[PDB]
């Protein structure tokens, strides 16, 4: 699936092949993160370790369900981290399909 | 002086139609929009009279056919009682 | 509840590739010999240790206590997309200064402080501090992945 | 030791990330706002109540709905026209049988001082008789496939093509299409709803456009996907501005959005369901949107899918009345649920919710002016206002409006009470219904009935209201203000009030507006200018002051620049410590002070 790729019955000719980009960020002192809408999920974002990452890809999901990280209609790639001591934000300015993993330690 | 129709107070006559609601039943402001439970009487000369909510006095909408509910709103209402 | 209509991460081939990369020693490293402090930015070459792919890190301190990190290919076969019309202005920059250096590290000061950026050379890493408090790290878990444009 | 790690994985483009260092969350708001802009200031009418459904039948149905609100004394600013108003989902058209005279309908609504919203989707029916399709085809403004042909997918009108909104020439075309000469039957009180703009493609992968479709400049659809909807929203809003000659502020609702969409209007959470858990989730969904700059957020009141039971509809109106975008909307096969079709006890609680919302419009307007100027969210999680109270870091059945109002709507069937967390060390909170004061921090058990909306005003704040609720906000926008002063334990309070003409850019191009500061300390209420550049001709005056937490004074004195010193009559309730100052009568543009002797 690295180049030409099919999903169900639809074919992506992917003429440029794999071009994805990724990067991680560590937030010492932070236990609570928020943002990256739109998801039918809690205000405080959940860890994605045992499941799916949060998906940012504007999609029309018929009769969408609650408490899951499926991508809904809008995507704002902005994450806020809050603690007693400080507030931080990350703004990932990318317009392509984006997945976001969150892990606590 | 003037006393409310429900006896909740008694006020000088300069507090009748003074654009502030002083009676619980709204009876001190029959000509303004100041009371939430008041009524404005459309005389509609020559035709059927009508009562409207005080909140529709000078709201810019023609509620009476004679247009007398809009006298200081910037909306000029024509007489349509015909 | 039939969600087979929509891809999981595993069914997305770029998500499956990226997520298979797990926390560890990053193969990227900054070439401090290529370091250049420009008017608006610091630029330095990065390299993938195995594939020898060359990237360009463009680091910027910004007014209002912000940092912007941009990474692109040094010699791309074709231009990569940069999101237009979302930013309302070209963000006003603040001057970076080298305020510390060793063989594997370059410390950068944003204007006159208190914000600093530590660029580690090998492995590539970014740390952001206010004075001596570590605020945030970049690529600390070694998950940076940049698939360069191959022959179409 | 505690630490959170975040990993971003994107299909293409460069790495481009902004690190926003605070240190406070309001520093983060300002930082992000300086990058992507702030919430567009909504025209006042769009902060009122919107009545919508899929679909109102014809012009007669629209006018009956309009008359229904007045006959049942319920306020409403906008009635919405979904896709069945067009000719077979050819957008910018009107069904020739059911909407044959749109100008007359719009004129009838204008005479009631109400607006209309029409849906315009970005998919264009492939139809050689459809002038929109012919022009976009002839000018090559459609998204293309790799072989150079125009992309064709499926949507509401069947086979449809997708304009390339990433092309600036396409967006200018779209914007010009909203001129009153091009969009025949449109009028100044007609606004726009952009839907399906992800773009939704029924026969496409994941119900959207193929990754390898080609846009302006040769970029693939995989490169641009998440800003496609934003470009639709932007081009539409520019079109509503241009059609007025650059004078009128737009109102556009959009379903798809991106960073920066706050500059172009409102969004809503799409097709929710008439269920209690969907009611609950509207708070965290709109709160997560507020945190990232999208303050003009809401969810379909009553749920889009299925039929809500009357109790659920009541609670949804009460919830929606305290959320920024306030629209009831419903699926084609649902029963009609205009609020006067319910039994009287449910009608009465819904009307009460509508009155509270309309009374609070001056407050809502000022919060949106602050969002517009500073980038601060209107709707806020409790932890934004109490960043050191760790027990608030996850709260999502409660929210704040600005710093002044704490809201805990009932979101459970048959509830006998709610548990309200009132935060803050040395903080007091006033139940705005009973005026009972409560000290924080505590979790209060508050009994509720069907008509209860748990709302508390924070000590130290001043909230402006229009207590004269009329049929729409245009009818109210010259009315006098009542000020609600909630005294802190130190006997102090402050608040702001923004005013303008309610719908133009004159506040910005001509500095025609008022920004007033109200402040209480010692025993004196003072009004001063919070921005001297703003001047406004307005008949608005101060008709009443309600002070919570005050003792009985011996006399009340008002001083106004240009006027002799005056005495005010007052009423005091010793049980609730509520003081009501009668008819100060001072212009809202005037400096003045009231002293409690
Ligand atoms: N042409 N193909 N036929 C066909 C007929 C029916 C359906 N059922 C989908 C029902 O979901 C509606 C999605 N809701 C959208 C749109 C609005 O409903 C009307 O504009 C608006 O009210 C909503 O607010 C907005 O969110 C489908 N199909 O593919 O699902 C295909
Ligand atoms: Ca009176
Ligand atoms: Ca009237």
């Amino acid at each position: 699936g690295a180049w030409e790729e099919t999903f169900k019955t639809h074919s992506d000719s992917k003429p440029y092949g794999p071009t994805s980009v990724g990067l991680d960020f560590s937030l010492p002192g932070m236990e609570h993160v928020y943002g990256i809408p739109e998801h039918a999920d809690s205000l405080r974002l959940k860890v994605t370790e045992g499941g799916e990452p949060y998906r940012l890809y504007n999609l029309d999901v018929f009769q969408y369900e609650l408490n899951n990280p499926m991508a809904l209609y809008g995507s704002v790639p902005v994450l806020l981290a809050h603690s007693f001591h400080r507030d931080l934000g990350i703004f990932w300015l990318n317009a392509a399909e984006t997945w976001v993993d969150i892990s606590s330690n | 002086p003037f006393t409310c129709l429900d006896g909740t107070a008694t006020i000088p006559f300069d507090q009748v139609n003074d654009d502030y609601c002083d009676c619980k039943d709204g009876s001190d402001e029959p000509g303004t929009a100041a009371c939430p439970n008041g009524s404005f009487h459309c005389t509609n000369t020559g035709y059927k009279p009508l009562y409207i909510l005080s909140s529709r006095v000078n709201d810019g909408v023609c509620d009476c056919c004679d247009g007398t509910d809009e006298y200081n709103s910037g909306t000029v209402c024509e007489n349509t009682c015909r | 509840v039939d969600r087979s209509n929509f891809k999981t991460c595993d069914e997305s081939s770029f998500c499956k590739r990226q997520r298979s990369i797990r926390p560890g020693l990053s193969p990227y490293r900054a070439l401090l010999d290529t370091l250049q402090l420009g008017p608006d930015a610091l630029t330095v070459h990065l390299i993938h240790e195995v594939t020898k792919v060359l990237l360009v890190l463009e680091l910027q301190g910004l007014q209002k206590d912000m940092t912007r990190i941009r990474i692109d290919e040094l010699e791309p076969r074709r231009p990569r997309y940069r999101v237009p019309d979302v930013l309302v202005a070209d963000p006003p920059t603040a001057r970076l200064s080298v305020s510390g250096r060793d063989d594997n590290s370059v410390e950068l000061t944003v204007a006159e402080g208190p914000y600093k950026i530590i660029l580690t050379a090998q492995p590539f890493r970014l740390d952001l501090l206010e004075d001596r408090s570590l605020l945030l790290s970049v690529n600390a878990r070694g998950l940076m992945a940049f698939e360069h444009q191959r022959a179409p | 030791t505690p630490q959170t790690d975040i990993r971003w994985m994107s299909e293409s483009g460069i790495i481009d990330v902004f690190l926003m260092l605070g240190p406070s969350v309001f520093d983060v708001f300002r930082q992000y706002a300086s990058l992507t802009g702030t919430q567009a200031l909504p025209p006042l009418f769009s902060l009122g109540y919107h009545q919508s459904r899929w679909n109102y039948r014809d012009e007669a149905d629209v006018l009956e709905v309009d008359q229904g609100f007045d006959d049942h004394n319920m306020p409403c600013d906008v009635i919405w026209l979904d896709i069945e108003h067009a000719d077979g989902k050819r957008y910018f058209t009107w069904d020739p049988t059911r909407f044959p005279q749109p100008l007359n309908m719009l004129e009838h609504l204008a005479s009631k001082r109400r607006k209309l919203v029409a849906i315009v989707d970005p998919h264009i029916k492939v139809d050689s008789g459809y002038r929109v399709h012919e022009e976009l085809r002839n000018h090559g403004l459609y998204v293309k496939t790799r072989d150079g042909s125009d992309y064709e997918g499926w949507c509401w009108p069947g086979s449809a093509s997708y304009p390339d909104f990433t092309n600036p020439r396409m967006r200018a075309w779209w914007s010009n299409m909203f001129s009153f000469d091009n969009y025949e039957g449109s009028a100044p009180n007609l606004y726009v709803w952009n839907d399906m703009n992800e773009p939704s493609v029924f026969n496409g992968p994941e119900v959207t456009m193929l990754k390898d479709a080609v846009h302006y400049g040769g970029w693939e659809h995989r490169d641009i996907h998440n800003i496609y909807g934003l470009y639709v929203h932007m081009a539409t809003a520019d079109g509503l501005i241009q059609r007025s000659g650059g004078i009128e502020r737009p109102f556009v609702l959009s379903r798809a959005f991106f960073s920066g969409s706050q500059r172009f209007g409102a969004v809503w959470t799409g097709d929710n369901t008439a269920e209690w858990d969907h009611l609950k989730i509207s708070i965290p969904m709109c709160l997560s949107l507020a945190l990232v700059g999208l303050s003009f957020c809401g969810a379909d009141v009553g749920g889009f899918f299925k039929n809500p039971e009357p109790e659920l509809l009541v609670r949804w109106y009460q919830m929606g009345a305290y959320q920024p975008f306030f629209r009831a909307h419903a699926h084609l096969d649902t029963g009609r649920r205009e609020p006067w079709l319910l039994a009287s006890q449910y009608q009465d609680a819904i009307r009460d919710a509508l009155f509270q919302r309309y009374s609070l419009l001056p407050f809502w307007y000022t919060l949106f002016y602050q969002a517009h100027k500073e980038g601060f969210p209107v709707m806020r999680p409790l932890w934004v206002q109490y960043p050191e109270d760790m027990s608030t870091f996850s709260i999502e059945d409660q929210f704040m409006l600005g710093d002044a109002l704490l809201i805990h709507p009932v979101s459970d069937a048959g509830a006998h009470g709610v548990q309200v967390y009132l935060p803050g060390q040395e903080e007091v909170w006033y139940d705005i219904q009973s005026y009972q004061k409560h000290h924080g921090p505590q979790t209060l058990y508050l009994p509720v009935t069907l008509s209860s909306i748990p709302v508390f005003q924070r000590g130290g704040t001043i909230v402006p209201r229009w207590m004269r609720v009329r049929r729409s906000s245009d009818c109210m926008k010259d009315d006098p203000i009542t000020l609600f002063v909630a005294l802190s334990p130190q006997g102090t309070a402050q608040g702001e009030l923004f005013l303008d003409d309610g719908h133009t850019f004159n506040y910005q191009t001509r500095h025609e507006f008022l920004l007033r500061r109200f402040s209480f300390s010692g025993s004196t209420l003072v009004s001063s200018s919070a921005d001297p550049k703003g001047h406004l001709e307005t008949p608005i005056w101060i008709e009443r002051v309600v002070i919570m937490g005050a003792g009985k004074p011996a006399a009340v004195v008002l001083q106004t620049k240009g006027s002799p010193e005056s005495r005010l009559s007052f009423q005091h309730d010793p049980e609730t410590s509520v003081l009501i100052l009668r008819k100060p009568g001072v212009s809202v543009a005037s400096d003045w002070s009231i002293h409690l002797r």
